[PDB]
RNA sequence: GGAUAGUGGCCUACCAUGGUUUCAACGGGUAACGGGGAAUAAGGGUUCGAUUCCGGAGAGGGAGCCUGAGAAACGGCUACCACAUCCAAGGAAGGCAGCAGGCGCGCAAAUUACCCAAUCCUAAUUCAGGGAGGUAGUGACAAUAAAUAACGAUACAGGGCCCAUUCGGGUCUUGUAAUUGGAAUGAGUACAAUGUAAAUACCUUAACGAGGAACAAUUGGAGGGCAAGUCUGGUGCCAGCAGCCGCGGUAAUUCCAGCUCCAAUAGCGUAUAUUAAAGUUGUUGCAGUUAAAAAGCUCGUAGUUGAACUUUGGGCCCGGUUGGCCG
């Protein structure tokens, strides 16, 4: 990089979520955008927690380059990071595994196929398997 | 139209909440509570929009459910719980206690109170009657009924309440020379030492008020809340002291004073 | 459905469309101040129309009145900070006497020419919309900028974007490499 | 008529012909520079006979 | 005393005189009689659309004596049969009988482009293919 | 409004049912390419039926295909590309003329355009445009659509009652083709 | 008295004869859901408001009802009417004016997409759910900003004019310069990164990307109104053209083209409606001898309007502002 010098401005110590939240001001002369992964090194090193205690997001770069402003998070423990932070961010940080639920309308069609059967329904498949098997 | 409303669209939110016009269609509708809807303030608006302790409403649920936070010594985990005027919001984050009180500008403020003052709230009597088995009881402005009051207390006085219990310590008679906090009305949040009162048998009994700069004004009696004797507040007034200004001296202060 | 985004158009079309004075008198402005459409004049007529309306209502009000003093002083002061109005004419009787060459004096397109190193007033505009010039820490690529008279001591070429440094660009790359280096095989 | 042509492609090789349509006059410089070219006609130079001018004259 | 009663409690007769005298303009009679919805074959619409019955030609007013080549449209939404003008020269060969023309008026609220005795609508689009563009040879007209 | 709806149904006794009904459809490739069998292949994937059993390599060229999903029965014709008069005498009977186009090879100036003009001057009942190349995507991951502007834009110049040219390489696009036929 | 959650002709019984009205009842019409608003901007108005918020009403048409705190609930039921679906013919089943789609209709309106990440809502509930809502697609409805080129050299004509010893070169600007040179770029593409629920896009940025036919701007006009052509040829009521006045029975200022010019400019043009212009709706503000208009005259109710007159002046301090040599 080229002398990034992250500034972490508007710091609020937030105990009831157990975190420090703040706005991340990133200079970056002569280079492009600054790539969250690199930031979570470069500010866990100054918040002295750990990489995976740190969440960072936003960062719309300034017009005509050279500055980017985003919003940051650093927790106390990585456990209490993982209990409060949204599940999509932990997917971004590797701290979770994206669970494969199906497509939305496909799930819905399964949901409306359950209103048409009362009970456990295994009796019904124990009925069709004799009434249409003869 | 078939029963009550569950929703409340933005644009129909009370304006002192200071929500944004964008970001979503709906605003939190306060649940039924101690306070009226229109002049309440929910906890969600109190946290994420005033204190900025949270960003999302989901974060607010995560705050309230872990219990962390309590109105009037009681935990109150509901998100749209309508906290209102002269209420004491207690957090365990660094022993912060908030008293919801109004401003010059007529908005609820972040007004931090010290913990000894966070014990008690005040409450305007709205009625005094006789309950079943002939028991007298007062009704404060926010629902708190109280059994067996001192019979000197009658309507439109105020009452200091313990909040460890429902016990009253002290009361203030509604009279001239007493400080008045104006809740509701055009003149919301001005503190000004009654001149006198008009009767108007038949409704809407006006009240004359004269603040510390002789800006005499009048509100209706329903927007009156006495908070003590002359210069003697029973609560911690916010920065402003009920000393609403011109627009002309706010360009004295707000761009002439703080500047270099 | 969420709140309607409010919006309002700027320019104001002229009422008589072929008027031999106006058609010619506008085009002198188009010449010296380097504007691409007559619309860019009309926008200035509209801004001036709102300052002349707001000033014209306040003159129906009296002196020592808080609305005229407040809204008046805010009007005037806002026009002083953009350098449209000069300094001695802080009266509000004068803000009716403004005209279009005072707003068009303060476009950044002309502030770069009048400032220096943009030789022309067309070369200045090309310097704007081609990302070269800046105001400060910020680059501006939009001509109609209204430089606010404190920022006059800050207009310069950008840190990036040559004329300002660190690179030659595209065309000097193709010359200095793909011709001058192309002499090497 | 026949449109498809080399508007199939966005653009790679449209019409590889250095054949003159006109002789450096097939194009008016449009937009901001066309009001440069009109300020330099309608105010820099040209008149017919005395001030009351025909701006599109009879060629003579 | 200049006709009308200027008395301070005489507002009623003012506004009732006025309501009697607004039925003097043409346009205010058009609005409140609902004439745009009863007569006037475009049923209160700018345009309409119709089937061409046949192609005609004119012998119009003096001095301009000629054959101006109008057509006969029957509208769809009414079943009314109204004559129609075809614009820029040629373009009678673009339409045929039993085609789908889109109509619009001339620009006078009806009557004429000029000498034309009783033709009020011009044709804008045949078969959806826009007579301006056909006349300038920018599209083509398929048959039907 | 009931007389008009009554005539609107009395129009549609002829085309509706498994009994007393048939549509006539012609698939014309405006390139030499494509071998328009596959147009019917792409277009009958969206029947979800056993009408893909007909259209084998067995050459029939007129198909009495019923579709279950729209209760319509079609007479799909493909004429030969050699006999030009077969093409002009096909759509001289037809009800729809589905035009193939190509992403790869341009529309033939001397043959394909003459097909569009000549059908277009003898009288077309109705007409639908189709892009059917896989190389509508396979050439172009270069923001794949833009050939759609060339073929819509090209395709309007003959008959501008057509807004868009349908792709048969996506699902509901092909479905709308099938609906519109049915 | 009944009935109602409750006042009440809400309903029954008995009794009385009242209640509204030209200060316009009642009846008819409304291409009439009502407001907050919108358009037009001297003032005063006129026209619109189905449509993001509030309030009402309806879920094919009427009626009835269950359950519940709350429904006369229709993504509840019952019947009838009108439609219409499967049927083995015995029966069974339904209401998109939710979302996306169709079909008709029309002058006139997009995707059978992605997701609960925001916004908020519901439940036994931080977790589940939500076509409420959001994201993308389509989208020239409307808005905002604004690319289609900037600069040099040489040479010819200048307008200046450098010091006016100027009779030195051109201080400095115009054109035509195919005479030339580099120099700067985005539209576009693209490794990446940010963006995002995941994506597309934007803001960033490696690599690549002007030279003219290129990375080619239209739409309207060129008699007057209304600014720009009688210039060059064609045509001779011959079609044309023309909102209005008209141009052309032939040396076309208007038709047809070619140049050239104008106006607006990623927009422009037409239809229809409406506002302005309109002091052609008139309260401000019209007109009535002769141009449209004074009723054939008088009485006369409602309406509208209606003479004057009833402690005035003088003292007397208090008493805030403005203005000042006083500063």
């Amino acid at each position: 990089s080229d002398a990034v010098t992250i500034r972490t401005r508007k710091v609020i110590s937030n105990p009831l979520l157990a975190r420090k939240q703040f706005v991340v001001d990133v200079l970056h002369p002569n280079r492009a955008n600054v790539s969250k992964d690199e930031l979570r090194e470069k500010l866990a090193e100054v918040y002295k927690a750990e990489k995976d205690a740190v969440s960072v997001f936003g960062f719309r770069t300034q017009f005509g380059g050279g500055k980017s402003v985003g919003f940051g998070l650093v927790y106390n423990s990585v456990a209490e990071a993982k209990k409060f932070e949204p599940t999509y961010r932990l997917v971004r940080y590797g701290l979770a595994e994206k669970v494969e639920k199906a497509s939305r309308q496909q799930r819905k069609q399964k949901k409306n196929r359950d209103k048409k059967i009362f009970g456990t329904g295994k009796r019904l498949a124990k009925k069709v398997a004799r009434r249409n098997a003869d | 139209a078939r029963g009550p409303k569950k929703h409340l669209k933005r644009l129909a939110a009370p304006h002192h909440w200071l929500l944004d016009k964008l970001s979503g269609c709906y605003a939190p509708r306060p649940s039924a509570g101690p306070h009226k809807l229109r002049e309440s303030l929910p906890l969600i608006v109190f946290l994420r929009n005033r204190l900025k302790y949270a960003l999302n409403g989901r974060e607010v649920k995560a705050i309230l459910m872990q219990r962390h936070v309590k109105v009037d010594g009681k935990v109150r985990t509901d998100t749209t719980y309508p906290a209102g005027f002269m209420d004491v919001i207690t957090l365990d984050a660094t022993n912060e206690n908030f008293r919801l009180v109004y401003d010059v500008k007529g908005r609820f403020a972040v007004h931090r109170i010290t913990d000894e003052e966070a014990s008690y709230k005040l409450g305007k009597v709205k009625k005094v009657q006789l309950g079943k088995k002939g028991v007298p009881y007062v009704v404060t402005h926010d629902g708190r009924t109280i059994r067996y009051p001192d019979p000197n207390i009658k309507v439109n006085d105020t009452v200091k309440i313990d909040l460890a219990s429902g016990k009253i310590t002290d009361f203030i008679k509604f009279d001239a020379g007493k400080l008045v906090y104006v809740t509701g009305g055009r003149n919301l949040g001005r503190i000004g030492t009654i001149v006198h009162k008009e009767r108007h048998d038949g409704g809407f009994d006006l009240v004359h008020i004269k603040d510390s700069l002789d800006n005499t004004f009048v509100t209706r009696l329903n927007n009156v809340f006495v908070i003590g004797e002359q210069g003697k507040p029973y609560i911690s007034l916010p920065k402003g002291k009920g000393i609403k200004l011109s627009i002309a001296e706010e360009r004295d202060r707000r761009r002439a004073q703080q500047g270099l | 459905p969420r709140a309607p985004r409010t919006y309002s158009k700027t320019y104001s079309t002229p009422k008589r469309p072929y008027e031999s004075s106006r058609l010619d008198a506008e085009l002198k402005l188009a010449g010296e101040f380097g504007l691409k459409n007559k619309k860019e004049i009309y926008r200035i007529s509209f801004q001036l129309s709102k300052i002349r309306r707001a000033a014209r209502d306040l003159l129906t009000r009296d002196e020592k009145d808080p609305k005229r003093l407040f809204e008046g002083n805010a009007l005037i002061r806002r026009l002083v900070r953009v350098g449209v109005l000069s300094e001695d004419k802080k009266k509000l009787d004068y803000v009716l006497a403004l005209k279009v060459e005072d707003f068009l004096e303060r476009r950044l397109q002309t502030q770069v020419y009048k400032l220096g190193l943009a030789k022309s007033v067309h070369h200045a505009r090309v310097l704007i919309t081609q990302r070269h010039i800046a105001v400060g820490k910020q680059i501006v690529n939009i001509p109609s900028f209204m430089v606010r008279l404190d920022s006059e001591k800050h207009i310069d070429f950008a840190p990036t974007s040559p004329f300002g440094g660190a690179r030659p660009g595209r065309v000097a790359r193709r010359n200095a490499a793909r011709k001058a280096e192309a002499s090497g095989e | 008529a026949k449109v498809h042509g080399s508007l199939a492609r966005a653009g790679k090789v449209k019409s590889q012909t250095p054949k003159v349509e006109k002789t450096e006059k097939p194009k008016k410089p449009k937009g901001r520079a066309y009001k440069r070219l009109l300020y330099t006609r309608r105010f820099v130079n040209v008149t017919l006979v005395n001030g009351k001018r025909r701006m599109n004259p009879g060629p003579s | 005393g200049k006709g009308k009663p200027r008395g301070l409690n005489s507002a009623r007769k003012l506004r009732v005189h006025r309501r009697n005298n607004r039925w003097a303009e043409n346009n205010y009679k058009k609005r409140l009689l609902g004439t745009a919805f009863k007569s006037s074959p475009f049923g209160g619409s700018s345009h309409a659309k119709g089937i061409v019955l046949e192609k005609l030609g004119i012998e119009s007013k003096q001095p301009n004596s000629a054959i101006r080549k109008c057509v006969r449209v029957q509208l769809i939404k009414n079943g009314k049969k109204v004559t129609a003008f075809v614009p820029n020269d040629g373009c009678l060969n673009f339409v045929d009988e039993n085609d789908e023309v889109l109509l619009a008026g001339f620009g006078r609220k009806g009557k004429a482009k000029g000498d034309i005795p009783g033709v009020r609508f011009k044709v804008v689009k045949v078969s959806g293919v826009s007579l301006l563009a056909l006349w300038k040879e920018k599209k083509e007209k398929p048959r039907s | 409004r009931a007389q008009r709806i009554l005539d609107s149904i009395e129009n549609r006794k002829l085309f509706e049912g498994k009994n007393g009904a048939a549509k006539i459809i012609t698939i014309v490739p405006l390139v030499n390419d494509l071998d328009p069998l596959d147009i019917l292949y792409k277009l009958l994937k969206c029947a979800d039926d056993e009408g893909i059993m007909v259209q084998e390599v067995d050459s029939k060229r007129i198909f009495n295909v019923h579709i279950k999903k729209f209760k319509s029965n079609l007479k799909i014709i493909i004429p030969d590309m050699t006999n030009f008069l077969n093409i002009l005498d096909c759509a001289k009977v037809a009800d729809f003329v589905v035009f193939g186009l190509s992403g790869v090879q341009e529309v033939d100036e001397e043959f394909g355009e003459q097909i569009i003009r000549a059908l277009e001057l003898q009288g077309i009942a109705s007409y639908i445009g189709v892009i059917s190349n896989l190389s509508a995507v396979h050439e172009k991951e270069k923001f794949q659509l833009d050939v759609k502007q060339s073929l819509e834009s090209y395709f309007k110049h003959f008959f501008p009652s057509e807004e868009r040219v349908y792709n048969l390489e996506k699902n509901s696009d092909a479905l709308n083709v099938l609906r519109t036929l049915c």
